[PDB]
């Protein structure tokens, strides 16, 4: 006999939905029956997700592939409640529940591709990778030439795992502590990784490989490769002395910038600040000669200073910290600034100036 | 539009 | 002096919304202060939205225009409870709260431009127009060289109005009573002008002109031109004697419809119907040869037969008639079939079949 | 495919 299984479509759709997320065969699941437990496996060659689905009922071992999506629509289109049976039929799997009968075409198992040596390995909890990628995914490049720039690094050092991302103009760093001593790491994951990874993230066990990494999710596991090249060193990056310190609450100063990037030039989105004695003011103006401006009261007792920014780099920090209040530390206005919550030093973000 | 010391690129 | 007024956020926001909703004029609102009132207006040359609000706040009367996107945007960054000041500055339009400064590019308002004729006036609910609407919407052509297919008849006959829409494949018409007698006129009201008149829909007063049809609708005043020629007559459109009467459960029937479509040919989307006593079955197949089969129960009692359609055209019925049970009212498989609630007359679809 | 009868287009 060829595989066959019955399974109730609320313990097959969930796992489907997550797998489910160019070749033909690249678009269809492998379906694997052994030892009690259904394996559903998706792919696009570089990264990979696997779901175990515990079989209740009677079922017969084996394996298939068949079209994801078309598969998944199916089951998710079928009653609640409804019990799914599926058996191999020559070249189609045939699926039937109720008087409702779907038959899909198939490729052979052994087509479908498979990928593995591991190297560090630690467990944490959801909340904690996903506050990591949170903090930073958003400074990630998106198509840069740079190849090693459009994913995220994800280190371990000491007892902490650190993400950081750049794409040259920002950079966001974020580190955590695991509670376990760990080996010196530095991997790149890819931005579809990265995005695939937080899929996942609804405690997680990491293991980083050569040149691959791997998440176990409850009955998931996710693998991906990894990105060559030579990261950036965000210690090189973070500025060596800001001795310019404001302190504004994060909400008011958000809510600021953001009238102000009403009428900044559409394009090149520049704003002017104007830091002065526990005050900060921000200005905006475009090629229609239209102009905003916003006065602050802020924490600041340093020199008078006028800087430039692209309001939508400080936006993306301001809306990643949700916090209450913000420390800006400055340098001049040809050096970046660094932007963290007063009260965390968990996370930092560098943004770089515009000329004036 | 000066870029962040990155090594390379700027 | 020059127009001056100060009112409060909350006040200004849902008008501003609701009238920003090309040429450089036409990217602006018309703004007017006269007798403690302050008008703002948006067109895009063939329709219009004019809101009026109050003015609690000691002003000064004038006129202006002034970018609509950015004074909403503006307006609606300021704080909750902000209070609004505007006062014009040479060719400018200055806006203050609390220490916040925005100066806006204006175009005089003598240049912004100004349609009228009425026939026929009646008031009622808005959920009776927005069943009207809703009924038939999805039934108008998208750019079909027909223009006049582009939009939805509306129709006054006896106490009744009437939406009717249609695409040359599907039609839809709906009549509601209105407690009036009215004279009975159509015209053919454009796709942007229904949908404008639906954001409206938050009892109404309706003015059919000439050339033009004007709502009512609170503090709101919609004009809309209307379309040039000769709509279908939907009386000719409906089968004439359809002897085949066939009903069934709409949610089950769409939900087998929704999984049949999965496996049906993704251009021409054609499922198969075989009816029979009390019994219906929906086929569907694909260029893959892969194939979905549904039986459902039903009430049928006529001759056997066999019907093929564009599913999503039948989807798209379903979906609308949001009823327990449906009628589908056959003739023969090379002609249209009506669709109906069986407990309301109220809407009717036509759908014309697919060659099998 | 066959047009509903519309005068004209069908
Ligand atoms: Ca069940
Ligand atoms: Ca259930
Ligand atoms: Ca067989
Ligand atoms: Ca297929
Ligand atoms: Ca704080
Ligand atoms: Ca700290
Ligand atoms: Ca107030
Ligand atoms: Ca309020
Ligand atoms: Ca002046
Ligand atoms: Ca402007
Ligand atoms: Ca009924
Ligand atoms: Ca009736
Ligand atoms: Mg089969
Ligand atoms: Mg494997
Ligand atoms: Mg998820
Ligand atoms: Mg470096
Ligand atoms: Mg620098
Ligand atoms: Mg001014
Ligand atoms: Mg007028
Ligand atoms: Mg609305
Ligand atoms: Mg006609
Ligand atoms: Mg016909
Ligand atoms: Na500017
Ligand atoms: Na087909």
């Amino acid at each position: 006999g060829r595989m066959k299984f019955t399974v109730e479509r609320e313990h097959l759709l969930k796992p489907l939905q997550q797998v489910s997320g160019t070749l033909p065969i690249l678009g269809n699941l492998l379906l694997q029956v052994a030892d009690g437990t259904l394996s559903l496996t998706g792919t696009d060659l570089e990264m990979e997700m696997v779901a175990r689905v515990a079989l209740v009922q009677p079922h017969e071992p084996g394996a298939t592939t068949v079209p994801a999506r078309k598969f998944f629509d199916i089951c998710r289109g079928l009653p609640e409640g409804a019990e799914i049976a599926v058996q191999l039929e020559g070249e189609r799997m045939l699926v039937r529940s109720g008087r409702s009968r779907f038959s899909l075409s198939t490729l052979p198992a052994a087509d479908f591709p498979n990928l593995w040596q591991s190297e560090v390995e630690f467990t944490l909890p959801q909340a904690t990778m996903k506050r990591l990628i949170e903090a930073t995914q958003f400074s990630m490049a998106h198509q840069d030439v740079r190849y090693y720039l459009n994913g995220m690094l994800f280190e371990t050092e000491g007892e902490e795992l650190r993400t950081v991302a750049t794409d040259g103009h920002r950079l966001a760093v974020c580190s955590m502590p695991i509670g376990q001593s760990l080996p010196s790491h530095s991997v790149i994951v890819p931005r579809k990784g990265v995005i695939e990874l937080m899929r996942m993230l609804d405690p997680l066990r990491v293991q980083i490989g050569s040149n691959n990494i791997r998440a176990h999710v409850g009955d998931f596991i996710f693998t991906s490769k990894l990105v060559d090249g030579r990261f950036p060193d965000y210690r090189r990056v973070l500025p060596k002395n800001p001795d310019k310190h404001l302190e504004a609450g994060c909400d008011l100063l958000k809510q600021a910038f953001a009238r102000a990037a009403i009428l900044s030039n559409e394009k090149f989105r520049g704003v002017r600040l104007y830091v002065s004695e526990n005050q900060l003011k921000i200005t905006a103006n475009n090629p229609e000669q239209e102009e905003a401006e916003e006065i602050l009261d802020v924490t600041y007792s340093g020199a008078e200073m006028e800087i430039g920014f692209n309001v939508s780099y400080v936006l993306d920090v301001l809306n990643a910290l949700k916090c209450e209040n913000v420390r800006m530390m400055l340098t001049d206005s040809v050096s970046s600034v660094q932007i963290e919550d007063a009260a965390s030093q968990s996370a930092a973000y560098v943004v770089m100036p515009m000329r004036l | 539009v000066p870029t962040l010391p990155l090594v390379p690129x700027g």
